């Protein structure tokens, strides 16, 4: 089953992760 | 079908943790730069 | 533009980003 | 127009940073457990 998701909408969510990405492992890292 | 409303809601659940990501990385800079100041 | 998704990944993505939202916070804030 | 690899992408990276954010909190469950038996 497959549904149907805005191209821009998944470029935002991709932005989002991977700033999650570049950022949250030197916090928790220490 | 249309999922639209469901990857808007992770947009804004990570956008909001990505901008608390980021108050924290600035508080923590901080804490460090006022020790260096106290010590 | 759209694009095609499978409904169990983005149900796994949902799963993640919940789990992030529920666990980082607290970690975050001390 | 398929953009499962895309998806499978974000499960993978968000799936990293969650087993790091479980990690870290037990390691910070685990340290302030130390300082209560040194101190
Ligand atoms: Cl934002
Ligand atoms: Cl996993």
């Amino acid at each position: 089953e497959f549904v149907k998701v805005r191209k821009k909408d998944l470029e935002r969510l991709t932005t989002e992760v991977m700033q999650i990405r570049d950022f949250l492992p030197r916090i928790l890292n220490g | 079908e249309d999922a639209t409303n469901v990857v808007r809601g992770l947009i804004v659940e990570l956008s909001n943790l990505n901008r608390l990501i980021m108050g924290t990385h600035r508080d923590l800079e901080a804490f460090k730069r006022l020790n260096y100041r106290k010590t």
